[PDB]
């Protein structure tokens, strides 16, 4: 039973630092479909999220067994993915919160396909519940 | 009446917004099917008992299907279409691999369509690395071809495309 | 790196990964040289003139190709030197395909999907199919029929048709029936298309490539769709 | 300035340049107040549910138009007020149409085009053909049949479906043999449609009534082809 | 087989790059046709005699027509069809007036061909002179709107164009 | 019989003063075929020039029996139309000849078309011989 639990959520003041998690269960990030052959150049967990009347955009991603990211153009300043050794859990950091980004946050994990494939078409077999960001004045 | 005629093959493989004048319907109807194509492939193979060719043992030539199908083995050997990994290998063949997506990956300038009139046919020759690289296409970095695509401007480029007739 | 030795058309045959090949389909050809730049996939830099009966002729048709355009030269790609060319440019193309995780991930897939062994009239028999094959010659004379996924080749007559073609059965669908066979691309690196912009153009011919590419994915893994299968969509009128 | 007057809905009724009318070819109908704008051309802030016997409901049809987009609304120009805004708008599309020498010869062809009088049963006859007139009331409850070359009306159910349509006769096809009718034009300057460049712009209005005047030139011509007559286009395929 | 399907009417309406779709062939067999119609028009008109309707007389309705076919007459007062006059305004009513044209004239954004399979339709007012003007259309002159189309561009002038539905 | 005679060809260097000259006739330039009602708004005689191996272009026209005149955007700063008050003459001149405009002119004349509508589509129903011109250096 495949898992995705975002968290982090609530609201801050523009500058302020937000950090957020996602508890991935149930994805064994061992190369996919393809198989052990694939266990590393294959599988991404990453962060999109979708401002009120705005389209769900990607935001960046880490590789589950290696240190590949991937990150919108838009945002390799303001941002920053991390990940636990485990392959268990997902980090999205960013200091001096602008309003730019006051929005819904979801984390996404797919099996076989790198996180540079999972933002630029985009793409992702699993999904999170979705945390909202919002800041303030 | 005026409009379009495109064909589902083509219109799948380029992707983009084309892809989205398939509804719903007919992608479910092309899924299924398929996917029964496919369980019929596992079940040939859970029937094979001998092999001809000389190449090697029924035990090889099944793996080797195995993984081209993605398929499911149990306890008896058995294989079987997988729903999810069908949906997954069909996604990616026919969603993912396509033109429009590989143009994001390329970062050059194509056209919006499968569909084509135009007249226009340049020789050229990518060969040569002054003309054509790996990594830039015809659109070399720290170059005036850098931007704009200047690189796949026929205008600006003129060198790299002689016109044809 | 995608292709690693680098071939140059004037290198000697050694049966392995250059070598003069006959295709089976073809009945009475005379063998072409050819070279694996990978595993699974060939290049043979030569007009095709033997995928089709029909071809052969470098030359325009009776009357008139029913196509905004159409090239003919029945001197391209008649040159050692030119053929040469020809092999530089395809693999270059490759590599650049290769060189995207969209590009290694087809590449992986097209290897991968080899063609089925559903060739035997008796249902607990696996067999290969004649059409999936090519005779390899070797420096003896002697001649090794070897499994392919995909043969890139140069254009027919009209040398700016770029095609994935295949060999059909005689019952069965093979592009469509789950099966697959082995993909023909006629292709060149030597010419491109234009289109308009805000501005004048050109395809990047690796992006061209890709489709091709695209399209031999599909039928590999035999999931193709009738090229006939079109639908209609109507403008908004005014 | 191509239209004089500056006409207010509100304006009270004379019979010769603002009036209610009816049109012979309508049978019953109830009279709907209109604008003489220009010498030949007048104008109707109504909904079209009278050119066609299947309009009047301002109603989606069973099941689906078949077409990209469609927008329906049954309140849309129904107030006075949004009628004189109407009346206002596509006053000055005209006169934007017509500030241009393109315009203004366009314009001049149009109402120079008036249709052809062979409505007589008789060859050495001339007579007026009444799809070719409307009846204008006069402030006594006369009405005096008037020759027009255009009118400007309302959309139907389907609010941007802009269209110029044209009374038929019962054995020749006037818009194709050379005689020419009165056309009519569905059309809303309330409304327009966007396109996609490098970027998402909207068309100009002007230029959808020009596209519609230049039907209206080829029909008072009686030169239009008909609709159906389409041919095809084959893409460069790949 | 790939492709569109376009119509005469709508092309010649359009004009521009979709025009050249029409070859040299269909274009004579259309010109003559109508050609031999207004020949026909001039030949009812010289065997006229009488008039109902009671407009006015023979010789002012005559008039009025000889006018709208620029047709040629004679000594014997009789109408006929002038082949050069015919061309001119043949040419005028189908090769001069075309939507293309009256774009190159508004100096605006448009698309490039008659068809068009979007989605976006916008709701405006174009009588306030702050929105709209005779002149500049939504592109008004000495204003952030006067190039780049700005005025024509959704997002940049979003007030003048709610979307719908 | 229609006809247009273009001439002041030859050749001049960079900088040097061109005078071309057309002598239209058989046009009676009275308001086309509208009719007399039209004299005053209808007919062009204007210029037009190819670039060895370019397309023809437009460059102005003034109107035959008033001081309209059209210019491609391009040119109003380097050429300008004449008239003969006859009308039955043309002139283009231009000094300061760059090499820019090295080209084959051409005269036109359209009895019922405006000046600049003859610039825009581009059309006329007459045109000249063509007359040579080239600059060097
Ligand atoms: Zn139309
Ligand atoms: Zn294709």
């Amino acid at each position: 039973a495949v898992q995705l639990v975002d968290s982090g959520g609530g609201t801050l003041q523009a500058g302020k630092s937000l950090r957020l998690s996602c508890a991935i269960s149930g994805l064994a990030f061992d190369g996919g479909a393809m198989g052990s052959e694939h266990r590393l150049t294959a599988g991404a967990m990453g962060w999109f999220r979708q401002a009120p009347g705005k389209d769900r955009e990607f935001v960046a991603a880490i590789s589950p067994r290696t240190d590949e990211t991937y990150y919108a153009e838009s945002l390799e300043g303001r941002f920053s993915v991390s990940r636990d050794a485990a392959a268990t859990m997902v980090f999205l950091q960013a200091d001096n919160v602008r309003l730019d980004d006051t929005a819904s946050y979801y984390c996404a994990a797919d099996e076989d396909v790198t996180p540079r494939v999972m933002g630029v078409i985009p793409h992702a077999d699993h999904w999170g519940q979705g945390t909202l960001v919002t800041v303030s004045s | 009446m005026s409009g379009l005629e495109v064909s589902f093959e083509e219109l799948r493989t380029f992707g983009g917004h084309d892809a989205k004048f398939i509804d719903s319907l007919q992608e479910n109807e092309f899924r299924l099917y398929y996917y029964n194509k496919f369980k019929d492939i596992a079940s040939t193979l859970n029937k094979a008992k001998s092999i001809v060719g000389t190449t090697a043992s029924l035990q090889y030539m099944k793996n080797v299907f195995k993984e081209k199908y993605l398929l499911s083995e149990d306890t008896s050997g058995k294989f079987s279409v997988d729903k999810l990994k069908f949906d997954k290998l069909y996604k990616m063949l026919t969603e993912i691999y396509t033109e429009d997506n590989f143009v994001k990956f390329f970062k050059v300038l194509n056209r919006k369509t499968y569909l084509n009139f135009d007249k226009a046919v340049f020789k050229i020759n990518i060969v040569p690395k002054v003309n054509y690289t790996i990594y830039d296409g015809f659109n070399l970095r720290n170059t005036n071809l850098a931007a704009n695509f200047n690189g796949q401007n026929t205008e600006i480029n003129n060198m790299n495309f002689t016109k044809l007739k | 790196q995608f292709v690693n030795k680098q071939f140059n058309y004037k290198d000697p045959v050694n049966g392995v990964d250059i070598a003069y090949i006959k295709i089976p389909n073809v009945g009475q050809m005379q063998p072409v040289k050819a070279f694996k730049i990978h595993n699974k996939i060939w290049v043979i830099p030569e007009r095709d003139t033997f995928t089709n009966p029909e071809e052969g002729d470098l030359n325009p048709p009776p009357e008139a190709k029913q196509v905004p355009v159409s090239y003919y030269d029945s001197t391209y790609l008649s040159t050692d030197n030119e053929k040469d060319n020809y092999l530089k440019g395809v693999t270059k193309l490759f590599e650049r395909i290769y060189s995207t995780d969209l590009g290694r991930m087809l590449l992986t897939s097209i290897v991968r999907g080899i063609p089925f062994w559903g060739g035997s009239t008796i249902d607990t028999e696996l067999k290969v199919i004649d059409t999936n094959c090519i005779n390899v010659i070797q420096p003896d004379g002697s001649y090794r029929s070897e499994e392919l996924n995909l043969v890139i080749i140069g254009p027919s007559a009209d040398i700016i048709q770029f095609e994935c073609k295949s060999f059909g059965h005689e019952v069965l669908n093979l592009t469509r029936n789950g099966y697959g066979s082995t993909q023909y691309i006629r292709f060149s690196p030597d010419f491109t298309f234009g289109f308009e912009e805000s501005g004048k153009f050109a395809t990047d011919p690796a992006v061209t490539l890709a489709h091709e590419l695209i399209h031999a994915g599909h039928r590999l893994y035999g999931i193709a769709i009738n090229p006939n299968r079109v639908f209609k969509v109507n403008t908004n009128a005014y």
